[PDB]
């Protein structure tokens, strides 16, 4: 269902429609941002609602063979999201399909250095049997990372669950790591490592039972 | 107008899935309204519609497992899904619908067509189909230097997706992130949620987060102390 398309940011893009009518259309542009309500962009073809940037703008049907396409013009960080072509024709009947998405993807915008916060198991949770760290990336582009952790000087292979980056209400990734380990376990080492790297630099947290 | 979800959120396999939708600011009576849906490594799938005189069309592709109503009375929009399966687990999304006519020649020669749009949509409504409970999630606090703490609640193992994280419920609006969640290979979900504070505001100002499990459903509070 889903089509990549890859833009510079700043520049003019433009997603074709993936059916071509067979028929006088009404074509509808719709907006789809992961975890978010889909936003009506264009209707009848060239509509705009209220409130949708001029930026946005869709194909006349004026009779031409032209396909029906979608066209933003100085592309924004804002403007990755999902988008999807509703097409309306003539002799198609109604279309209950939306049809696939044109996931689009902004890129060069700036490098950004990762956020790490590292937290030491509770002392509940130690009580509740359990021990978990916690380790919290983010404000980092671009969006590839390298989680590791480390007990004392030997790097964990396992009890390590961490999550695959995406992208968070500032533009920039942010992902989670997770060592889970048992009370004695913690209380066995001296310390655990949380390390990041990302793009080259390693930068590294550490905790203690305490 | 604005739309809000709510839902089942874990619908056991060949029992039937049931949302509501309520709507503010505008009277249900002189609308369409729709239901969308969106399943995992799939696209947005049209349902089907109701009409301002209650009459109801749907997409053959559901299989007339679909039924799509009003209550007026509630201003409520509703919608089961009978005999549901893996497939069927969706975010579910109630929106608005307009008729317009696209006209290319005689009317009386019938040569005109009509095409709806969505036009207001609700944020949808994680539903989950499994044979597996709800599990609560329990919350641990994570204790609190560039002139800042962290600060945060560790939310470990619930099921299904989402939980509702907040703090203070407003005054904490900011710097707080919630991450994504991790799924677990036990399948169970943990997120974690912090905030950013002033050292100096440790010990004189109090903070927990509002953890919602509404599938659970579960409810919890934790006071985040050093």
């Amino acid at each position: 269902y889903v089509s990549p398309l890859s833009v510079a940011l700043g520049e003019t893009a433009r997603i074709s429609c993936g059916r071509q009518a067979l028929g006088s259309r009404a074509v509808q542009w719709y907006q789809h941002k992961p975890g978010q309500a889909p936003i009506l962009l264009i209707y009848n073809n060239q509509d705009r609602p209220s409130g949708i940037p001029e930026r946005f703008s869709g194909t006349p049907d004026i009779n031409f063979g032209t396909t029906a396409t979608l066209t933003i013009s100085g592309v924004e960080v804002g403007d990755e999201a999902d988008y999807y072509c509703h097409m309306w024709d003539s002799r198609s009947g109604f279309s209950w399909s939306f049809g696939g998405a044109t996931r689009l993807t902004v890129l060069s915008q700036p490098k950004a250095a990762p956020s790490v916060t590292l937290f030491p198991p509770s002392s509940e949770e130690l009580q509740a049997n359990k021990a978990t760290l916690v380790c919290l990336i983010s404000d980092f582009y671009p969006g590839a990372v390298t989680v590791a952790w480390k007990a004392d000087s030997s790097p964990v292979k396992a009890g390590v669950e961490t999550t695959t980056p995406s992208k968070q209400s500032n533009n920039k990734y942010a992902a989670s790591s997770y060592l889970s380990l048992t009370p004695e376990q913690w209380k066995s080492h001296k310390s655990y490592s949380c390390q990041v790297t990302h793009e080259g630099s390693t930068v590294e947290k550490t905790v203690a039972p305490t | 107008v604005q739309l809000q979800e709510s839902g089942p959120g874990l619908v056991r396999p060949s029992e039937t899935l049931s949302v509501t939708c309520i709507v503010s600011g505008g009277s249900i009576s002189n609308y369409y309204w729709t239901w969308i849906r969106q399943s995992p490594g799939k696209g947005l799938e049209w349902i089907g519609y109701i009409s301002d005189r209650e009459t109801t069309t749907y997409n053959p592709s559901l299989n007339s497992r679909a039924v799509i109503s009003r209550d007026t009375s509630k201003n409520q929009l509703s919608l089961q899904l009978r005999s549901v399966t893996t497939a069927d687990t969706a975010i579910y999304f109630c929106a608005t619908a307009r008729r317009g006519q696209r006209i290319y020649g005689v009317v009386s020669f019938g040569e005109f067509f009509y095409y709806y749009y969505m036009d207001v949509w609700g944020k949808g409504t994680a539903v989950t189909v499994s044979s597996a409970s709800t599990k609560g999630p329990s919350v641990f606090p994570l204790a609190p230097s560039g002139g800042t703490a962290a600060l945060g609640c560790l939310v470990k193992d619930y099921f299904p997706e989402p939980v509702t994280v907040s703090w203070n419920s407003g005054a904490l609006t900011s710097g707080v992130h919630t991450f994504p969640a991790v799924l677990q290979s036990s399948g169970l979900y943990s997120l974690s949620s912090v905030v950013t504070v002033p050292s100096s505001s440790l010990g004189t100002q109090t903070y927990i987060c509002n953890v919602n499990h509404k599938p659970s459903n579960t409810k919890v509070d934790k006071k985040v102390e050093p």
